[PDB]
RNA sequence: UGCUGUAAACUGAACCAACGGGAGUUCCGGAGUCUUGUUUCGAGACAUCUGCCAGAUGGGGAGUUUGG
RNA sequence: AAUUACCGAAUCUUUGAACGCAAACGGCGCAUGGGAGAAGCUCGUGUCAUCCCCGUGCAUGCCAUAUUCUCAGUGUCGA
RNA sequence: AGACCUGAGUGUGGCAGGACUACCCGCCGAACUUAAGCAUAUUACUCAGCGGAGGAAAAGAAAACAACCGUGAUUCUCUCAGUGAGCGGCGAGCGAAGAGGGAACGAACUCGUUGCCGAAUCGGGUCUUACAAGGCCUUGAGUUGUGGCAC
RNA sequence: CACGAGUUGUUCGGAAACUGAGCACAACGUUAUAUCGUUUUGUUAGGAAAGUGAAGG
């Protein structure tokens, strides 16, 4: 006989994801010294919708720990996040919707 | 070598001796008084060429196919002591390149054509 | 001389000190490239007995190969024809790893001449050999009467034709007499001799 | 029409002036070739082309000989441009020279001097 | 249908001229010649077609330099 | 149409130059075998395709 | 002094040597691994010192093993 | 036990040393010192690890047959 | 000699292993040496910015080397 | 500061990649066909595929035959021999070696190791008509060993 | 069919000089065999891939 379709899909020829309109991987900040020993504050700039995904995405701006620059991240938004909100990440963070803290 | 302020090492700056100039690997004798004869081949004698000579102060030449307008102007001045104010060029469907050369109003294309022997 | 001490010492590869030294060297080697250039041989006695001299035209390289048997390169592991030609994993290559290492170095660096090689180290994944090569355009090499035979063009890629020691080993030329009649001067030569049909003129 | 014997007894400058004169004449003859033209005039095109070829041959031969004489000196013999070296063949250039081969060891020399090949007859 | 009508549906070009061998065999989309394998360093050569080998081998062209190197070899590289 | 490379234009120019008949004195030469061109091309019969 | 591996070994194997100095950082260590055992099998006093570069500087070469 | 800030709950700014001390112009502090050395974290002589042998299963696939 | 034959001296367009970078482009560079330039400048000359033309070098890898080139390492020492 | 070890950058001098591939050397490697079916076997250590040289290539100087009154590197020819060898669903089929008559033949040498010496060696400048197997000079390489002489 | 002619650009279309779905040179790895693989989800490569502003004396 001939090859089955579930095995054909493993070459990923015409069966790969359609990602031209996507905005990129959604991830938290890098676990670095400031997050391990203190907290960092960011501000939510915009909330957007990406093709192929059911949840919203948030653009959050921080300050670079070492250079004079601005760093923009892209996370998955929790329910209740709004633009202009302040987000805290690290050890000394308070407890609120959107804050990132250790378990 | 003492203190590094970047998170990765990059090749240092060293001394680079510049490349010497070799003896030339060409031995042929080339003459500087000859190139214009290669640039310009011969004129044209058709009815359109004659009409242009009589009306627009323009001469028509077959030129080297790889030459450009600046070279054609310089060669025109060297070969015949005239000044060209415009050169328009086309490559013919048989492969040759043809130029329309308009002389400045201080020169008569009819006189130049008579000197050439047209 | 000192050669006897080095030879007798390298004949004890399973002692504690030699095993320690080889373990350190193996760890170090498996974090390097596939081909590496050396300034001096790791086994000076072995290199000298194989033909290396501390002169201006000789070089040493260390090459790495992968251990284990050979897998037949057929799509999805499917063969056709008679069942006797249907193994995919149990077959073995008809040429040894020393010859494969020599051939890899020679294919990569075409301006040198491969002379010999010897065993250096071993692992569960890799084997390491060291290859001696000479430069045919060096004045020292060209004027030394003991090595300048290799400048002639009939010696251009010896390792690709099987004329090194390892090539001779896997060709069968370590034997003579009744153990080698069908493979001398080569298998193809013996086959032609035994199989061509002869027509004498006045038969 | 230029004669080779007379051409060979001239300097570079005179050769260049003659080259310019002949090129100008040929360029003039092309115009006749385009605008009608008589057979006697058209018969002059080939001799002029061959004269130009002769002048160029003499110029180039003189130049090459002078350059080889320049680089003959042992001080500069190692920087001779490869267009002035002897071509032969790739393999002949790369092969062992007669001096490089035909060397032997001290022992081989001594043995060959101690036991040379003899001439003899049998009665 | 698939006969006369579908020959009018063929627009375009799969191959163009090759810079190395001059044939109309250069694949525009793959950038590779179906006759000489350009831009690979070596050329296509297969023993299952000796007719093609004999069509392409040495001596089917001009022998521009071989003509004179053979004469030099035959005359022992004589010089004044 | 309008676009073509210069290399293609030069190939077409060479073909145009070649598409000519045999001159008449060739047939008067001694030992002559040529009568017609026999490599004539017509745009409507055979296509160059380049 | 006697310099070079072969000459030093011959001097040790006879009784000519009165003392031997051995460098401690030779690259293939098998070149000198056996030397103290041989000097101890004979009755030759020996020492192991810090640098083959320093030994070479002492004798006028780049390095020296013994 | 390495430490300078929880305005934020509806979006400010922040770099390319001030200053102090020494023997014009450099060097120290500001900006703690050290290194039996590992970039850091997690596992760890197990195995998510390498190769070689052995046994099961295996129309997913190959070859062949299906008397008179 | 527009005769023939042979050969030692030469010439040898664009490509191609093709190798400065590209290529359904007769395209575009960096270094260096030249040429032409009634722009301007100067006393018909000389000189010349921008633009234009020509020669030479410039791929990757490997070997040898530097009157002894410039460096890097919490590798081993020693000031 | 410096030295050694291990690595970089640039300058200077070189070399490889391609073509040809009848014969020759190395690997990889079928099926049709025969067996009056077919699977071991045969076709065949063949065709196709991937590498590499020359004017020939490869082989070659005994860890060889023999069992004699003994031969004596390699290659090739006749013969040994379609074999009272042997292999084989012991079927179809396959299948050599020693000896003997010859061709060729000035056919033989070199490292490592051992012993005695220990830079006597190599590269680079320069001078002898000379990019000398010569002299003079050079730390450049080399003592982690280049070179010489012998049982 | 024969002979002779015809295509003119500072600004129009392209290139010089953008990025896209994508390709695959180097580097590295693999293979008896490179004519194989990775090479844009910021993005080569166990990975030293930057060659010139301001300068002053
Ligand atoms: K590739
Ligand atoms: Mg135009
Ligand atoms: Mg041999
Ligand atoms: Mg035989
Ligand atoms: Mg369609
Ligand atoms: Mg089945
Ligand atoms: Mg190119
Ligand atoms: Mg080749
Ligand atoms: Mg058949
Ligand atoms: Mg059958
Ligand atoms: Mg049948
Ligand atoms: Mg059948
Ligand atoms: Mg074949
Ligand atoms: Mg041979
Ligand atoms: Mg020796
Ligand atoms: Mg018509
Ligand atoms: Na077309
Ligand atoms: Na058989
Ligand atoms: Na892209
Ligand atoms: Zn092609």
């Amino acid at each position: 006989g001939k090859t089955v379709l579930s095995c054909r899909k493993g070459n990923g020829s015409v069966y790969q994801v359609h990602g031209h309109k996507r905005l990129g991987p959604a991830k938290l900040r890098i676990l670095d010294y400031a997050e391990r020993h203190g907290y960092m504050r960011g501000v939510v700039k915009s909330i957007e919708h990406e093709a192929g995904r059911g949840a919203a995405l948030a653009r959050v701006e921080f300050r670079h720990p070492y250079k004079f620059r601005r760093v923009k991240e892209l996370m998955v938004a929790p329910e209740g996040m709004f633009t202009g909100q302040s987000v805290f990440c690290g050890q000394k963070a308070p407890l609120a919707i959107g804050n990132v803290l250790p378990l | 070598r003492k203190s590094y302020t970047r998170p990765q090492f990059r090749r240092p700056h060293t001394y680079r001796k510049p490349a010497m100039a070799k003896p030339s690997n060409r031995v042929t004798v080339e003459s500087k008084d000859i190139a214009a004869f290669n640039v310009i081949r011969y004129p044209l004698t058709t009815d359109k060429a004659m009409k242009k000579i009589e009306e627009n102060n323009t001469l028509t030449f077959i030129v080297d196919s790889r030459a450009n307008k600046t070279e054609i102007k310089k060669a025109m001045r060297k070969l015949y002591q005239v000044k060209a104010v415009k050169v328009n060029t086309l490559i013919r469907p048989d492969g040759l390149k043809k130029a329309y050369i308009r002389l400045s109003a201080a020169h008569d294309a009819l006189d130049t054509a008579n000197k050439i022997g047209l | 001389g000192a050669f006897m001490y080095l030879n007798e010492l390298w004949k004890k590869k399973s002692s504690d000190v030699m095993r320690f030294i080889q373990r350190i060297r193996s760890w170090e080697f498996r974090h390097q490239h596939t081909v590496v250039r050396l300034r001096r041989p790791t086994r000076p006695e072995k290199a000298r007995m194989l033909g290396y001299k501390t002169k201006q035209g000789f070089c040493v390289f260390r090459v790495r190969v992968r251990r284990g048997g050979r897998k037949r390169p057929v799509h999805k592991g499917i063969t056709y024809g008679k069942p006797k030609t249907s193994g995919v994993l149990g077959m073995k290559l008809n040429k040894n790893n020393q010859a494969v290492a020599e051939q890899r170095l020679g294919k990569r660096f075409g301006n040198l001449r491969v002379l010999n090689s010897y065993w250096v180290n071993m692992d569960s994944t890799f084997k390491w050999y060291e290859v001696i090569a000479v430069d045919p355009m060096c004045k020292t090499i060209r004027r030394d009467p003991r090595i300048n035979w290799i400048v002639n063009s009939v010696h251009k890629h010896r390792e690709q034709r099987g004329l090194t020691s390892a090539g001779r080993k896997h060709r069968g030329l370590r034997h003579k007499g009744h153990k080698a009649s069908k493979l001398r001067p080569s298998y193809r030569a013996a086959w032609r001799r035994n199989n061509r049909i002869v027509f004498l003129r006045k038969r | 029409h230029m004669k080779i014997k007379d051409l060979r007894e001239k300097s570079k400058d005179d050769l260049l002036k003659t080259l310019t004169e002949y090129k100008k004449e040929l360029s003039q003859l092309r115009v006749v070739q385009q605008t009608g033209g008589a057979e006697t005039r058209l018969g002059r095109i080939r001799p002029i082309r061959k004269s130009i070829a002769r002048i160029l041959t003499v110029l180039n031969q003189n130049e090459r000989s002078n350059l080889k004489m320049f680089y003959a000196d042992r001080k500069l013999r190692c920087k001779t441009p490869k267009v002035l070296r002897t071509k032969l063949t790739h393999r002949r250039r790369l092969a062992l020279k007669e001096n490089e081969k035909n060397r032997k060891t001290s022992r081989q020399m001594r043995q060959a001097h101690k036991f040379p090949k003899r001439v003899y007859a049998v009665k | 249908t698939k006969g006369t009508t579908s020959m009018g549906q063929r627009h375009g070009r799969t191959h163009i001229l090759c810079r190395r061998c001059g044939r109309n065999s250069y694949h525009v989309q793959w950038e590779r010649c179906a006759a000489c394998a350009y831009p690979r360093a070596s050329r296509r050569r297969y023993n299952w077609s000796v007719k093609a080998i004999k069509r392409r081998r040495t001596g089917t062209g001009r022998c521009r330099y071989l003509k004179v190197v053979n004469r030099r070899i035959a005359n022992h590289f004589k010089t004044p | 149409g309008r676009f073509k490379p210069l290399a293609v234009k030069k190939k077409y120019a060479k073909k145009m130059n070649q598409n000519k008949p045999v001159p008449y004195w060739i047939r008067l030469r001694t030992g002559n075998r040529i009568k017609w061109n026999e490599k004539r091309r017509h745009w409507r019969r055979t296509k160059l395709n380049y | 002094v006697v310099t070079g591996l072969q000459e030093v070994t011959r001097a040790i194997e006879k009784k000519q040597a009165r003392m031997v100095v051995i460098a401690n950082n030779v690259d293939p260590v098998e070149l000198v691994l056996w030397m103290p055992n041989l000097c101890r099998a004979n009755k030759i006093p020996y020492a192991i010192v810090k640098d083959m570069a320093r030994l070479g500087d002492a004798i006028g070469r780049k390095t020296a093993t013994c």
